[PDB]
RNA sequence: AAAUAGGCGGCCGUGGACGAGGGCUCGGGUAGAAGACCCGG
RNA sequence: GCAUGAAUGGCGUAACGAGGUCCCCGCUGUCCCCGGCCGGGGCCCGGCGAAACCUCUGCCUGGCGCGCAUGCCAGGGACC
RNA sequence: UAAGGUCCGGUGGAGCCGCCGGUAUCGCGGAUCCUGCCGGGAGUAGCAGCGUAGUCGGGUGAGAAUCCCGACCGCCGGAGGGGCCAGGGUUCCACGGCAAUGGUCGUCAGCCGUGGGUUAGUCGGUCCUAACCCCGCCCGUAACUCGGCGCGGGGGAAAGGGAAACGGGUUUAUAUUCCCGUACCGCGGGGGUAGGUGCGGCAACGCAAGCCCGGAGGGUGACGCCUCGGGGUAGGCGGACCGGCCGAUGAGGCCGGCUAAGCGUAUAAGCCCGGGGAGUGCCGUAAUGGCGAGAACCGGGUGAAAGCGCGAAUGGCCCCCCCGUUAGGGGGGUUCCGCCGAUCCCUGGGGCCCGUGAAAAGCCCUCCGGGAAUUCCGAUCCCCCGCGACCGUACCGAGAACCGACACAGGUGCCCCUGGGUGAGAAGCCUAAGGCGUGUCGGGGGAAACCCGGCCGAGGGAACUCGGCAAACUGGCCCCGUAACUUCGGGAGAAGGGGUGCCUGCGGGUGCGUAACCCGCAGGUCGCAGUGACUAGGGGGGCCCGACUGUUUAAUAAAAA
RNA sequence: CCCGAAACCGGUCGAUCUAGCCCGGGGCAGGGUGAAGUCCCUCAACCGAGGGAUGGAGGCCCGCUAGGGGUGCUGAUGUGCAGUUCGCUCCCGUGACCCCGGGCUAGGGGUGAAAGGCCAAUCGAGGCCGGAGAUAGCUGGUUCCCGCCGAAUCAUCCCG
RNA sequence: CCGAUAGCGAACUAGUACCGUGAGGGAAAGCUGAAAAGCACCCCGGGAGGGGGGUGAAAAGAGCCUGAAACCGGGCGGCG
RNA sequence: GGACGCUAAGCCGCCCGGUGGAUGGCUCGGCUCGGGGCGCCGACGAAGGGCGUGGCAAGCUGCGAUAAGCCCCGGCGAGGCGCAGGCAGCCGUCGAACCGGGGAUUCCCGAAUGGGACCUCCCGCGGCUUAUGCCGCACUCCG
């Protein structure tokens, strides 16, 4: 679409996720039961991943 | 309400709530020159805040 | 911090009323910054130094005098109204008065027995299909047919 | 090029293109679990129901195993009828019966497709099959197409026509009206045409008027080239 | 509050205070039928009001003396008629 | 302000002495966007 | 018919239209031909306070020149 | 020549060179270069435009046009106001301040600083199931935090369903909760009694409401649309009375006069029951219509709100007269009579249909009744003892607390749809209740030119211009009258004509006894003008296209698509 | 030597913007017109004809009700009040209506009453990171002095 | 080998502040003096600011070692 | 007529004071290399994360409601109480601070595992005891 689009809609408001407990990013969504920080409510590894991105980030915040 | 706050959040909130204090007198004499005020002072129209 | 606009605004509570509506002796503003507490608001009340206007409606005299001319039909027209159809009272809500009285009139005349039998199947036929208007109608349309004397 | 089409979508499971299964309430079985032969089984007609999902008259059934389950409904039925199952029913309107019994020239509805599944064949409101020509090797039954089908006589059916008709397709009368019937079924509409959607939507077709391939398509064309007249033999009427 | 919304179960009514300020209050359910199922009449006698309320409201409103109060009294005058027509024959 | 910067008449001088012209002031405009202009005091 | 034509729908059509085109009547400062009034500004004052962009200058006329110049060249005007 | 070096004087107050041989993140004028700092522009524009608010005394203070108090005047007025859903998170409240923040201003404040404020068996969340989701097991895939089937289990509504609570008081800030009154849910005990393992009435049916583990079954929970009529009372307004206030004239107005949730006793048209038996077949509604599966006509029974009492002579308003500088208080009286009109709330018919309209928690009945088995049993009937594992409650909720970086005229749901006049309106305008003067800069000037909204213009009547674009005009309401064309519906409010104020006397209609209303008529009569303001369509035809209603390039294109 | 653009591919993250679908809810003052059905009255032996009532339909009309859309002025504004605003005017306002909350559909895929429109200020194929300092025959720029010699802008080939 | 507009993004409460639905993106901020002796007491100033006087050096008096240029004010010398 | 008789505003250079943060010296940090070590740990409930905790605590750091800590041993041993050089106050020289090994407690969340969950909460067994205290348990192998 097109630039301007600020004022219509007063969101955000209501969330389409929440604070999670396994890092408390505010992705743990509630409309499946899957988080994408680092998995958690289908999972029980943590995210793997050789890029890194997460790896990386998650080891300076740590 | 505002809906809502669970038990763990009214912590969170009141953890968030300290910070909003300038720093004490004590401190500054103790160091020996001087330390700032320093920016975690909370507002309430302008503090937009991700979890 | 010398408000005073929230000692108004609880002695109106007690008070019942209005903020805006509370005077103040504008001498004895020193008196009712000092009062900080209910209790002390509650004695200023009692010494007339914090007084209650009580709330105010407005006059309907004007309108007493327009309803005495509609109430007799004067003072309206069609000159007069905005209104449209269902004002005059529309085509249905005028026969849901006319037919009600109207059945209660054949029966009337049945416990006085001014009408046989003969006669009650034709007037309520007759009822149904919007001929009256209505009191003085029946009487006519009766008197008329003279089956008011069998 | 283009990307998937219209059928291509429906396959998906995608959520537009899919029945609503929770405002629906049909099927049909005979039931199998006590196969085609035995007499053990009677019911009585409990209701004369309207099914939601088929917009089409239904009759609930009550069997004597204490189960529910709908059968669909015959033509001048009336509640309280007594519908019979196994080889010991008699010929009756309603009653359901192997095809060995049932005698030719007589109007059917609801023949199994294979013995011992409840049907799979004439299902439809107010639609009925005819008992054409009957041997103990197969019976051959004339469907609602014209076309003579070969069945094995182990196969149940019940005798009667079925209720209703000129109320699974009467006039729409305006778009309103139309789109209750959508709803009720599953149809992508309003569709325009392809005529003048753009040659990435749609292979025919371009922002002018003018096709781009001629409706008639091959065969043993893959798929997403289905389009126009699909597995057409000929083609229009007049010269 | 949590509706506003007119519903069937948060429809409300304007009552007064003692000191004449009237508050709007909310209400729940308001009496509804109970049906035979088993003729097109009520059966005739039985209390309306809310479904649950009626453990600790009299149970025997709900049974003027016969074997089945859920069988209205024509629609039983018909069922003793079949009963007995079976006896006899 | 025509640098050929003109003419005539009158008035004037002569942080730390004295002080002619002139404005600001006031009351109004024939005047008037600010200012100016003009007149009375 | 430069270069129409039957469902890559033709012809026509009541009713309908913030659709395109044209004509009339009424009406009217749109115009001949302009003026006055009303409110917010303008202008002045106190306080509050940016931005675009910024080699430099009081220019004009011709000629020249990458052929469309303040500055070269020859004229002309010039108190700030 | 130079790249560059050296010396002196001031500053500075601890490190620093030369020479030779090595080494490279080694020398800047430009990159619409990157960064920091700073000037011009300027003390200009902006702090005016939208429905446009302050002004005079007095108080305080270092300082007052915009802080407060008093008076006066506005704006908003079904909605720039009140309560809430989301969100915010302390913005709430209190006290002290003015460097910072508020489009100016500041002693003020949501800014700065520091304390303090949200207290729940009976409200809701939790719970139920819904659309629908996820997990384990099987299986697949080389494999997976991937994937769905077939099984098994859980989750899933702060506007759906649900066993169940109001009123008063108090606080600086809190409350359906704390306190006070009254009321009450569910389970577990006890003490009685219906219970003679339920008593009565010809009957519909009445209940101090059926002993009984188990499992089964059966009803109610439980659902789309739109008319018309029946009923309820919060509640809208006049008269009279009692106080209070306002008051040229002493008149008329305004204002307070109140009864909750919980209960008891009474509801009543549907709906059942008897009598009777439907005579040209009768009777009715606003209507469609009912009837031998029961008419006309007569009685009963039975299931809405309502009334009254309990609740409660309290309690709560409204004033008046005494104490008292004052703390802290004392005494009274009024607390009423009507009639009449609705939002809303519940109850009957009726039309509608190829959408024909979720489930469960929960209840109630019934079949069987284990056992105890009449020394029986029980407690839905009472009265009595004990309890409610858990989370929330402050404030705003918006032309400054949401969200738009922002105090950005934006733009987001519900309820207030019972305020008066007005009128068909939940309409306009005016005026209240209620809110605000932070729709956050002011003061001045014959105030010129010119611009943005906006008013009036003679004579002419589009000459202007692509084009009457823009504006003008009609106008509200009631009657009369209406053409071409036509799918007979429509075209149609075609077109075009006429009336409309105010006062005085009557009639019809509804009612009730002249109270409360609605709709017309006649006579008198003023102005330039009676929809006098506000509100408020110019009309007609021909041609082309697409039938229509709908939709499209959110944000140049709303169309012949 | 340094900088500078449009991209391609792999794996991740997004339907709080916006499209559509499902599920449970909400909202629409007031009026006109008056269908079908049905009755009555007059007139006619009947056929019917006329009037009146009753009844209320329509993807109907009117409307500062609430709300939705956004046509013209090519106005005001256009370093804005505002990264889409203001006023007037216009269309819709019981409907194929609007609207809330839950859930569902994801990148050559969706969704689309069909504009190549839309899918979080990005769509003729989204954002993120990695590959990666991609490549250029193409623009810009590349820093201290001095001394000596001092040009060619022609010729052949080449998807040049 | 580099040295606080460099070397890790970060020498100093740093992957912190902060932004974004999220994935993910991401700064700046080093130095008193030997010892704090970090200014008693006094005049003025509404004044907590600043100024006068007393402060070993204060031109070390509070992000205070050193203290460049652009730039601003006044003045001097020349021009006008 | 020429003369400095008064030439304002302003232009240029320099000077003095301010502004500014460049510059030099300074560096408890980076960066690279060489050598050695570390070389696994966890349902016997890890790592990681959250919220509290100090006299005053805003962050960091350290700990777990035994909360900038507790105990034991050996070693060094005469002043300490983290970053932080304030006051109050606290403890040791009859053995602290500190260092090494070992132990106690080690909240909630998290593989997290009984279930659900915005980092909280509720429960069904069995041991246990005065007892709810308190201890063990209910995902998947093998006996």
């Amino acid at each position: 679409m097109g630039s301007g689009t600020a004022t219509f809609g007063k969101r955000n408001s209501t969330p389409t996720h929440i604070r999670c407990r396994r890092c408390g990013r505010v992705s743990y969504n509630v409309k499946k039961g899957y988080c994408a920080a680092c998995g958690f409510g289908r999972s029980r590894r943590l995210r793997k991943y050789r890029w890194s991105k997460k790896w990386k980030k998650k080891k300076n915040a740590h | 309400m505002a809906r809502n706050k669970p038990l763990a959040k009214k912590l969170r909130l009141a953890k968030a709530l300290k910070q909003n204090r300038r720093v004490p007198v004590w401190v500054i004499v103790k160091t020996n020159r001087r330390v700032l005020t320093h920016p975690k002072r909370r507002y309430w129209r302008r503090t937009k805040l991700k979890e | 911090m010398n408000t005073l606009k929230m000692q108004r605004r609880i002695a109106a509570e007690i008070l019942k009323c209005g903020e805006n509506r509370i005077w103040i002796d504008p001498e004895r503003i020193d008196d009712v910054a000092s009062a900080i507490t209910r209790e002390d608001i509650k004695r200023l009340i009692k010494e007339g130094v914090i007084k209650k206007k009580p709330i105010k409606g407005q006059s309907r005299y004007r309108a007493k005098i327009r309803h005495e001319q509609k109430k007799k039909g004067r003072h309206r027209g069609p000159g007069s109204r905005k209104g449209k159809k269902t004002a005059r009272m529309g085509k249905k809500e005028l026969w849901i008065k006319t037919i009600r009285a109207l059945r209660k009139e054949l029966r009337k005349l049945k416990a006085q027995k001014k009408i046989d039998r003969k006669t009650y199947r034709m007037l309520y036929i007759r009822a149904k299909g919007g001929q009256f208007k209505n009191k003085h109608q029946l009487y006519l349309f009766l008197e008329e047919h003279g089956l008011l004397k069998k | 090029m283009g990307k998937s089409l219209i059928q291509q979508r429906r396959g998906k499971g995608s959520p537009t293109f899919k029945s609503p299964s929770h405002r629906f309430r049909g099927a049909v079985k005979y039931i199998p679990l006590n196969y085609t032969q035995e007499k053990t089984l009677r019911g009585v007609v409990e209701e004369i129901m309207h099914d939601p999902g088929r917009t089409a008259p239904v009759a609930r059934v009550k069997f004597e195993n204490g189960i529910e389950k709908l059968i669909i409904a015959p033509e001048g039925l009336l509640v309280g009828q007594e519908i019979y199952i196994g080889p010991d029913a008699p010929i009756a309107v309603g009653n359901t019966l192997p095809l060995a019994k049932i005698p030719e020239g007589t109007y059917v509805y609801n023949i199994e497709g294979i013995p011992g599944d409840g049907g799979k064949y004439v299902r439809a409101g107010g639609t009925y099959a005819l008992v054409v020509s009957r041997e103990p090797d197969k019976v051959i039954v004339q469907l609602p197409s014209g076309e003579l089908k070969a069945f094995n006589p182990m196969c149940r059916a019940t005798i009667g026509v079925v209720a209703g008709g000129g109320r699974l397709e009467k006039p729409l009368v305006k778009a309103g009206k139309a789109y209750y019937k959508y709803k009720a079924r599953n149809k992508f509409w309003p569709t325009p045409r392809g005529v003048k959607m753009n040659a990435v939507n749609h292979p025919f077709g371009g922002k002018e008027h003018h096709p781009g391939k001629p409706t008639t398509t091959s065969r043993r064309a893959p798929p997403g080239r289905k389009v126009g007249h699909i597995a057409a033999r000929r083609t229009g009427r007049r010269k | 509050m949590k509706p506003m919304y007119r519903s069937r179960s948060w429809r409300r009514k304007y009552v007064r205070t003692p000191g004449g300020r009237v508050v709007i209050h909310f209400e729940r359910k308001k009496p509804k039928i109970a049906h035979c199922a088993m003729c097109g009449r009520p059966l005739n006698g039985i209390p309306r009001g809310r479904p649950v309320e009626m453990r600790k409201l009299p149970k025997t409103k709900k049974r003027p003396e016969r074997p089945m109060p859920h069988l209205c009294p024509r629609c039983m005058r018909k069922v003793m008629k079949e009963q007995i027509r079976a006896q006899l024959s």
